[PDB]
């Protein structure tokens, strides 16, 4: 309908989740735990449909609104903000994956703290969060940009030190506190710098003024300073304290101790694509940055390497996924320091997505493990989480980027466009080639080592998990829910990210207008490729190929079976190459 | 056992003698505690890594196992003064330095475990408790008086002292009754 | 300390005496007397601690005809400020 | 449509106000006084107490219900009258409009009232902290030293006549006049014993600062034989005096504005005051050393450079800032904050009459409610566990989980959220201060809003969290209707007041 | 976790179900709708969006942008 | 550590009127806990000179110079704003003693 | 799961409970500070609506 076009529900629905969010915490004793459930499963679910609807006509077509709440705040002398919101590509593309992700989550926080004593206080928490998040990413002045980017901080701060009741989880709190409380300072720096010199906070006019102040300087004490270099400056430190970047990541693995759905919405989308949102909001300010375009790739890459092999040798399953959430965050810096700006939306779909699927099947394997989040103490669980060993391996397999997976083509894409030019480019690209080559590495350990090695757990759980008068129709060391919401989570995650792939990739371009006017020949080689490209494509190829067969073929135990398994890699090697040549040469 | 390993300022010749021996002073324990707290330790350590480890070898754990309980058979004999003795004390404190791991699974038993103290229980003084009588009768006399005691009315959970004068009826007959009685009377 | 009176004159408290039943009756040489009062409170039975027992409409009447006349004030105003008797409402209206 | 009713319905509300208030107290004094021959509480139900008590509350509410439609009156007035002188483009008419007296009552003091914004922000301060001090301080009061309960109508009323003169030495002596009540407050109503020496150094502190500003009044009054801040536009000070003039005013209104070097004895006092005197001291005392030192400021013509100012101004809130950390006491932690938040409102009057004062005016009523409410949890704390200590108290979350929640929004408005009126203030005085120095704005939002911020925050979340476990016997109730609807009120003003009218500020 | 029991004096939020939560989710949410769609409506008198497809603007129409007269 | 025998205790002035909140319950105090409250408020230097050098003395050296500092970098941002013809560090007079919002009026 | 108890049988599922405010619902003094402070509020609310608004 053209009246749906023209005037947005958008706002209706997300007004209602806020307001039932508060109002559920208020009133609290008046609904139980199925009431607080029902009401805000009702309120996001009508919010989810709203915003699913107008997904496709802010993507494909051109639309998109700038809505005004009315006058806000003065903030000088006869000047006034207003609360404005800005539902464009930029924003729809982060608020849809925060919604979808957090209505998944939603349903499987239920099944997950089971009979715990403050299971309400959970949702409400995870509500209120992604009811922060979204707000921030739909700013449409600075005010609401930090408004957003402190509400955030703060309702993390209460899903982690969740167990208010230990001293322990305090400190882990205490120091993404500190974190968050330097990010603002930053920020807000950096917008008094913007007021100061155009007057203005609303972000869209600053996205068309900037280039007129680009041979602009400012006067520090002994020190005379690019305007654009200062800015991009403190706008790059935030950006790189929220996103955990090498250095300022510290306070992420800390940050695990919070309830597993809690850790999947912060560590999938929300909190750490917060800063990749920023860099998503001001493109042309950090287009004219000299600090940008050196600081964006050597810190991106240095912390994809980081991040992947550390990730390759943690035990803990929430460590590992922190490692590889910060690998994958230096990989978008990196990727945004490309200059496509549509390779970044796709690697944040992709990873957000299979980040949120794996933490939530690893979630109820430490559910079944009685807390026990290290895989030294568990082994042969795919009897007992059949379902978790299924969709845990279609999530690695896509999340770590395998090949014939959608998460290959954000590594490609990303590779495509890799600028040469820098002085420290030897550096940059090892460090990527070494951290893209590290998902294998961490996929197979967690897969294998939860699932298919040896029994190395207790006793208890196995012997009490299979009793005879356990066996019914009715018997699952799971829920049903969590189930279909993560088959629903998986579902929609491929039906998503193969839409954005055909408005993007295809011949035919149909996406919207990214409102950048910097553009670069990095298509040329994802459109017209040339020989020695392909054959740099084929190196990485075959350095991952033989990981593979490292991970497979490498016998670390004496077995019965050592004997056979050098038999079966000399096999494989024969076959393959008879395969080759059967395949290329005679028919 | 309290696992207050890393959330004490300890240095590490504290955190050593926490792991290998059950206290921060070995010295107070005698040749037997010592030797019994050593080889319990060892075998914790060798199960930590290399039964419940990544690629576990049985085989190679249980002829670990058996060498060890070995020396530790030849170190209980031995004599407290000994050089030999002081050798094998070494050895087995390299082990357990050796294959420290910063990432020790705690067991969720112990009193400083990841999951501990996650709940407050409440005693019975805090179940007992009702100022108002909602939930348990309450006496308009607001207690009962021992003997050897004057009766006193008991502290309001709320002094507020922000009230006015005593509030009667509209028309409130309060005339002196019994002296306008007697003084018919007489 | 406190000091005020807790026989009241304006109603009688809400009380039970089948709780707390006095002896009076069979004692023996060792034990002490009994005690004299023993009523204790007895609430309305459809009492929730947990929240206002409020079933007035008194403060949402008041709000609610404190906004009507927000409402006709700067009706009036408005129309004063226009140099009008009323409103001039025109045909169509558009977004700001 | 602005015509003469607005102008003397101004006027007379603004002189009645005053008369309603000191016949109030007049009234409750004569009954006070002849009721009984000693003057001291009979210990009974039918004490006259009692009623004073209740005519004291009554009194201040309803004057602040008239001051709030008399403030909104002065605005509309004001407004308007700088019309009348704007538009008056045509060279032969001019705004010539002489007013006539009221015919009830005498000017107070033979004086004319004249009116300011920032005086009318600082009666209204004066009202609401006076109404939750006296309100926090029933217990305090019992036998022999009642009489405490009439302080804060003479509080209203000294203020009030500070506030609405014209007359320079009618300013100073209303200034000079807030010292005494303070003083017999700390010193009769105050349970610690410690507290009998803060008084004294309460007072001698204090009184170094008075002696200061009147050696400056004095200079002013001989050089310039008048007692109009309007006659001072016709004489000129040279070099010298003006900058004698301006040293001494600044360092003796930052002796009760608590500059770098000198807040020792705001630090004793607040440590070992009672709870009430302690949300007045901070919420409103504080201020009259910001009012005063203002119109000095704007009414004399200088030629110094204000660096030096600035920099001890800059000095006292980092070392207030760098202090937060190692503080166990709370009490102790408040006070920190509010020196550095004095500072920092300090400093906006360091640039005369440009527009640094409005950030200045705002951040004043700002702190005015953020220090009464942190004084009230500490209150509530302390009444409610009987200590303020970190090492002593802490789980106030999962037992009282109201008080918890309190804290915890509390510092959250302490933060800054860009909803309150702590964001715009901020703001306001970081946007001047970058222009005008962009190193030092920055160095100063970092030691501010960060190390000082920590500090605060992990002395204040390490007493909301983790168990209290040492005495179940006697662990408190939660929060009462009064300190609820206290707090709930301090929240309310502040997101309110967001949404002043822009023609001030 | 095991349940253990809690003080009935206290209001707090363990292990608590309410019998009556449906009519109460009712009341809450309804209510919460209305409310939100009057934001909603007065909300979309000051939203903006960019011309349909196949609508260009006219540089020296009204609703153009416009410069400042000095 | 065997428990403080002798410390700083809380006291009151005489003729106190006691706090009665929540019953009027007051437990036994924590000798150590006491202590540690009283102990700061009472700590005092030992001799002359040992402020600089207790802690660092390069640390306490740089706090003490914080004043100093902060003059000088605000002299060269002066330096700085006179050049440009920015905002200088000074009381400006441009309103000529009227106040900022202050009723103006005469009688007769 | 196995064993799961539904909340009739379950002794210790809870229903709402506890006193909002440390007040004495049967309390027999004249306090008058709460009504004190929702006069507070009603007023400064009145007192928005009808003067400052519009
Ligand atoms: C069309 C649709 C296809 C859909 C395919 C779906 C998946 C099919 C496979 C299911 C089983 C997967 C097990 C994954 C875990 C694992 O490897 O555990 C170690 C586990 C150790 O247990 P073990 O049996 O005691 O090992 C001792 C001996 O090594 C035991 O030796 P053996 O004698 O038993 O094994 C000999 C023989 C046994 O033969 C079979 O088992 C036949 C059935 C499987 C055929 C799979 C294709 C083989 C040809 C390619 O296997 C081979 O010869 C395998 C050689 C080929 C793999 C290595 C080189 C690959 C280079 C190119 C990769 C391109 C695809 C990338 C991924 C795409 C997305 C999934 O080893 C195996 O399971 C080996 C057999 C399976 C090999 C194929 C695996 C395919 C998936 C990609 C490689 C794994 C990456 C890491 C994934 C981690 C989880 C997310
Ligand atoms: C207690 C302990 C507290 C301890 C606090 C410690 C601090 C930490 C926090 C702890 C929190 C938990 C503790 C409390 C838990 C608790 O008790 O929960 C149960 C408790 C309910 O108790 P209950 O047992 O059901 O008793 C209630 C009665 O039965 C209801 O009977 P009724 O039908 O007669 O209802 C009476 C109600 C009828 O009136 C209303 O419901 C409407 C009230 C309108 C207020 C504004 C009036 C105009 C003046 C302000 C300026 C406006 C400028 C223009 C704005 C546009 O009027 C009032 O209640 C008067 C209150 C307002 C007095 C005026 C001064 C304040 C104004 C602002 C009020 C803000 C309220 C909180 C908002 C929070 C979220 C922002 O609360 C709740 O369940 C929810 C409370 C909040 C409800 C808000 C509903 C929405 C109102 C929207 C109005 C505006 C609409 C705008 C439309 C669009 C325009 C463009
Ligand atoms: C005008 C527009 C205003 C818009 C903003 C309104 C903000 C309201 C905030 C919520 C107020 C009530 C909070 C009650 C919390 C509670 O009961 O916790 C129970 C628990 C304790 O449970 P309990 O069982 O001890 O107590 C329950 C019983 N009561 C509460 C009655 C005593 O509290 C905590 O855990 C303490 C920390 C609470 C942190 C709450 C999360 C952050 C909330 C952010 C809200 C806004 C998010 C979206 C952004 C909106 C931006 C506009
Ligand atoms: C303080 C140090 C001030 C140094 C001097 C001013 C900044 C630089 C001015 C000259 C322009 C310039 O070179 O800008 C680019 C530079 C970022 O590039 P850079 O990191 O130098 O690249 C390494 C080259 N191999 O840009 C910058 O370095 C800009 C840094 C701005 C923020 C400085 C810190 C906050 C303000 C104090
Ligand atoms: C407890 C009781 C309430 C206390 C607070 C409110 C007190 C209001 C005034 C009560 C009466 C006070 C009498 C004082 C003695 C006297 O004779 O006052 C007269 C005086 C007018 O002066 P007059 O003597 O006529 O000489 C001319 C120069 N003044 O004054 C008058 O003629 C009265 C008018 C004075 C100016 C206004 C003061 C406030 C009026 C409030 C009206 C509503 C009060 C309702 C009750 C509260
Ligand atoms: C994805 C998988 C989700 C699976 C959800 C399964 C649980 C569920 O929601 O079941 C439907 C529920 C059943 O309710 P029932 O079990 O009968 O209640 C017992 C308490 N007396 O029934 C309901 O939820 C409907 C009951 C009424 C709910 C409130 C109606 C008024 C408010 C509507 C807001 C929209």
């Amino acid at each position: 309908l053209d009246f749906l076009n023209e005037y947005p529900i958008i706002l209706l629905t997300g007004l209602l989740f806020l307001f039932t969010t508060i109002f559920s915490l208020i009133c609290l004793s008046y609904l139980g735990l199925y009431g607080v459930f029902i009401l805000n499963l009702a309120s996001i679910l009508l919010f989810w449909l709203s915003m699913l609807y107008y997904f496709n006509l802010i993507v494909s077509e051109n639309y998109y609104y700038y809505i005004s709440l009315g006058k806000w705040m003065y903030l000088s002398n006869g000047f006034r903000v207003s609360f404005d919101l800005l539902i464009d590509l930029t924003s729809i593309s982060f608020s849809f994956l925060t919604l979808t992700i957090g209505v998944f989550v939603y349903i499987y926080t239920f099944s997950y703290f089971r009979y715990e004593p403050l299971v309400e206080r959970l949702i409400l928490f995870l509500n209120s969060f992604m009811i922060s998040m979204i707000l921030l990413v739909s700013s449409g002045n600075f005010i609401v940009l930090f408004l957003g980017w402190e509400l955030i901080g703060l309702t993390s701060f209460f899903l982690i030190n969740f167990w208010s009741t230990r001293v322990g989880t305090l400190k882990a709190a205490f120091k993404a506190f500190s974190f968050n409380k330097l990010s603002d300072l930053f920020l807000f720096f950096a917008i008094l710098i913007i007021f100061s010199t155009t007057y203005n906070l609303d972000i869209l006019s600053f996205n068309n003024q900037i280039y007129l102040y680009e041979s602009y300087n400012i006067d520090m004490f002994y020190w005379s300073i690019n305007l654009i270099e200062i800015i991009s400056f403190f706008f790059i430190s935030c950006a790189f304290i929220k996103s955990a970047q090498f250095g300022a990541h510290i306070w992420l693995p800390d940050s695990m101790e919070a309830p597993v759905p809690a850790s999947a919405l912060i560590h999938s989308a929300t909190l750490v694509s917060a800063g990749i949102y920023l860099l998503l909001r001001l493109s042309p300010l950090f287009e004219l940055s000299k600090y940008a375009y050196f600081i964006l790739p050597l810190i991106g890459s240095v912390t994809a390497f980081y991040g992947g092999l550390v990730s390759a040798f943690q035990s803990d399953t929430k460590k590992t996924l922190a490692y590889s959430t910060i690998s994958h965050c230096g990989f978008l810096m990196v990727s945004y320091s490309t200059g496509v700006l549509e390779f970044v939306i796709l690697y944040l779909y992709v990873h957000g997505f299979f980040k949120a699927a794996t933490f939530l099947c690893v979630g109820n394997v430490n559910r079944f493990n009685r807390n026990i989040q290290d895989f030294k103490r568990m082994g042969g669980f795919y009897k007992y989480l059949p379902f978790e060993c299924l969709a845990s391996f279609v999530c690695m397999i896509n999340l770590s980027g395998l090949p014939l997976t959608l998460g290959f083509y954000i590594k490609h894409l990303l590779f495509i466009g890799l600028v040469e030019s820098y002085t420290l480019y030897p550096l940059i690209f090892s460090s990527l080639i070494l951290g893209a080559i590290a998902g294998v590495f961490y996929s197979y350990r967690l897969f294998y080592s939860i699932f298919f090695d040896t029994k190395k757990g207790k006793k208890a759980i196995y012997l009490q998990a299979s009793r005879i008068i356990l066996n019914s129709k009715f018997y699952s060391n799971t829920s049903l829910a969590s189930n279909l919401s993560i088959t629903f989570l998986v579902l929609i995650s491929y039906t998503v990210i193969l839409y954005l792939y055909c408005t993007t990739l295809n011949n035919y371009y149909s996406l919207s207008d990214l409102k950048s006017i910097y553009i670069n020949n990095a298509y040329s080689y994802f459109y017209k490729p040339d020989y020695n490209f392909l054959n740099a494509v084929s190196i990485l190829n075959w350095f991952v190929i033989i990981l593979l067969i490292s991970v497979i073929y490498l016998n670390w135990r004496w077995s019965y079976y050592y004997t056979k398994s050098i038999d079966s890699l000399s096999k494989f090697i024969l076959f393959s190459f008879f395969f080759f040549i059967f395949s290329k040469y005679i028919l | 056992s309290k696992a207050y390993y890393f959330v004490k300022n300890f240095s590490w010749a504290e955190v050593s003698n926490l792991l290998c021996y059950g206290t921060k002073y070995p010295t107070v324990l005698n040749h037997q505690q010592k030797v019994t707290r050593l080889y319990r330790a060892t075998l914790r350590r060798v199960y930590a890594h290399q039964v419940e480890g990544y690629k576990t070898d049985f085989k190679q754990y249980n002829e670990n196992i058996t060498d060890i309980g070995k020396d530790f058979n030849k170190m209980l004999a031995l004599k407290p003064e000994s050089l030999e003795l002081q050798a094998y004390f070494k050895k087995y404190e390299d082990l357990q330095e050796e294959l420290f791991d910063p990432a020790m699974i705690i067991d969720e038993s112990r009193p400083y475990a990841a999951s501990s103290g996650r709940y407050y229980i409440f005693d019975d003084y805090l179940l007992k408790f009702d100022p108002f009588g909602f939930y348990s009768p309450k006496l308009l006399s607001e207690n009962r008086p021992e003997e050897a005691m004057p009766f006193y009315e008991d502290y309001p959970q709320n002094d507020s002292h922000w009230n006015l004068w005593e509030q009667f009826p509209e028309d409130f007959e309060d005339s002196n009754a019994e002296r306008e009685a007697i003084l018919k009377s007489n | 300390r406190q000091n005020f009176a807790k026989n009241i004159t304006t109603t009688d408290i809400p009380k039970d005496s089948h709780h707390f039943a006095a002896k009076r009756s069979g004692f023996t040489q060792t034990e002490q007397a009994p005690f004299a009062y023993n009523d204790v409170y007895q609430y309305p039975k459809d009492y929730k601690p947990w929240n206002y027992n409020y079933k007035g409409n008194g403060v949402l009447l008041a709000l609610f005809l404190g906004s009507a006349f927000s409402l006709v004030a700067y009706e009036r105003s408005y129309a004063s400020k226009t140099g009008r008797y009323q409103r001039k409402v025109q045909q169509n209206y558009y977004q700001i | 449509m602005f015509n003469l009713n607005t102008i003397y319905l101004s006027r007379i509300f603004i002189e009645f106000n005053f008369y309603f208030l000191f016949f109030l107290f007049l009234i409750s004094s004569i009954i006070f006084y002849f009721s009984k021959i000693i003057s001291i509480q009979n210990l009974n139900q039918n004490s006259v107490f009692n009623f004073l008590k209740l005519a004291n509350i009554f009194g201040i509410l309803i004057s602040f219900f008239i001051h709030i439609i008399s403030f909104w009156f002065y605005c509309i007035y004001s407004y308007n009258l700088s019309l009348n002188i704007f538009s008056d483009i045509n060279l032969y008419n001019s705004n010539s409009i002489e007013l006539l007296n009221n015919s009830l009552l005498p000017n107070y003091f033979k004086s004319n009232i004249t009116i300011d914004f920032f005086g009318l922000i600082l009666l209204t301060l004066a009202y609401i902290v006076g109404f939750v001090s006296i309100l926090a301080l029933d217990t305090r009061l019992y036998w022999k030293n009642i009489k405490y309960i009439f302080s804060f109508t003479i509080f209203l009323l000294i203020v009030y006549v500070y506030v609405t003169v014209s007359n320079i030495l009618l300013f100073f002596m209303c200034y000079e006049l807030l010292l005494i009540p303070s003083f017999l407050i700390v010193y009769f109503v105050s349970p610690s014993r410690r507290a009998i020496q803060a008084s004294l150094y309460f007072v001698i502190w204090t009184q170094l600062g008075s002696l200061l500003v009147l050696i400056a009044i004095s200079y002013i009054i001989s050089i310039t034989n008048t007692y109009e801040f309007n006659d001072l536009k016709y004489f000129n000070f040279t070099n010298s005096e003006s900058t004698i003039i301006i040293f001494l005013i600044f360092l003796g209104f930052g002796f009760k504005a608590p500059i770098w070097p000198f807040h020792y004895w705001l630090t004793k006092t607040h440590v070992e005051a009672p709870s009430g005197f302690s949300i007045y001291l901070s919420g409103f005392l504080v201020k009259t050393a910001l009012y005063g030192f203002y119109k000095f400021n704007t009414s004399i013509f200088i030629d110094i450079d204000s660096s030096i100012f600035i920099a001890i101004c800059i000095m006292g809130v980092v070392d207030s800032s760098l202090k937060m950390w190692g503080q166990t006491d709370l009490k102790k932690l408040v006070a920190y904050g509010t020196i550095q938040e004095m500072n920092i409102i300090y400093l906006a009057f360091c640039w005369g009459d440009s527009c640094a004062i409005l950030g200045g005016i705002l951040f004043s009523a700002t702190h005015a409610f953020l220090s009464a409410l942190m004084f009230f949890l500490v209150d509530c704390i302390y009444r409610r566990y009987h200590t303020r200590s970190l090492v002593e108290v802490n789980g106030i979350l999962h037992i009282t989980p109201n008080l918890g929640l309190s804290i915890l929004f509390m510092l959250v408005f302490f933060s800054g959220i860009p909803g309150t009126i702590k964001f715009i203030s901020e703001f306001y005085i970081f946007s001047g201060l970058l222009e005008a120095s962009p190193f030092i704005c920055f160095i100063l939002m970092l030691v501010a809003n960060v190390l000082g911020l920590i500090g605060f925050s992990k002395s204040w979340f390490n007493a909301t969290f983790g168990m209290p476990k040492k005495n179940t016997k006697y662990l408190p109730m939660d929060l009462s209707f009064k300190e609820s609807y206290i707090i709930l009120y301090c929240f309310f003003f502040l997101f309110i007041f967001s949404y002043f009218s822009s023609i001030f500020f | 976790f095991q349940k253990y029991p809690i003080p009935r004096y206290l209001h707090v939020g363990q292990w608590i179900v309410n019998k009556n939560w449906k009519w109460n989710t009712f009341h809450m949410f309804f209510p919460t709708a209305i409310l939100c769609f009057m934001v909603w409506r007065n909300s979309m008198i000051s939203t903006a969006k960019p011309p349909n497809y196949g609508e260009y603007v006219d540089p020296q129409s009204p609703v153009a942008p416009k410069a400042i007269k000095y | 550590a065997a428990p403080p025998a002798a410390f700083f205790l809380y006291f009151f002035v005489p003729d106190n009127f006691p706090s009665a909140q929540s019953g009027f319950r007051t437990a036994s105090r924590n000798p150590f806990q006491v202590q540690f409250v009283f102990a700061y408020d009472n700590w005092e230097y030992k001799y002359c000179g040992q402020w600089w050098s207790m802690g660092s003395l390069a640390v306490n050296v740089l706090f003490f110079v914080v004043p100093l500092f902060l003059w000088l970098i605000l002299q060269t941002q002066s330096d700085q704003s006179s050049n440009r013809d920015d905002n200088s560090l000074t009381f400006y007079f441009s309103n000529a003693g009227f106040f900022f919002f202050q009723i103006y009026t005469n009688t007769g | 799961d196995a064993y799961y108890h539904d909340d009739t049988h379950e002794g210790l599922m809870n229903e709402p409970h506890g006193y909002l405010t440390m007040d004495d619902p049967m309390d027999l003094r004249p306090n008058y500070e709460k009504s004190a402070l929702e006069l507070l509020f009603l007023v400064s609310g009145g007192a928005i609506l009808a003067l400052m608004l519009g």
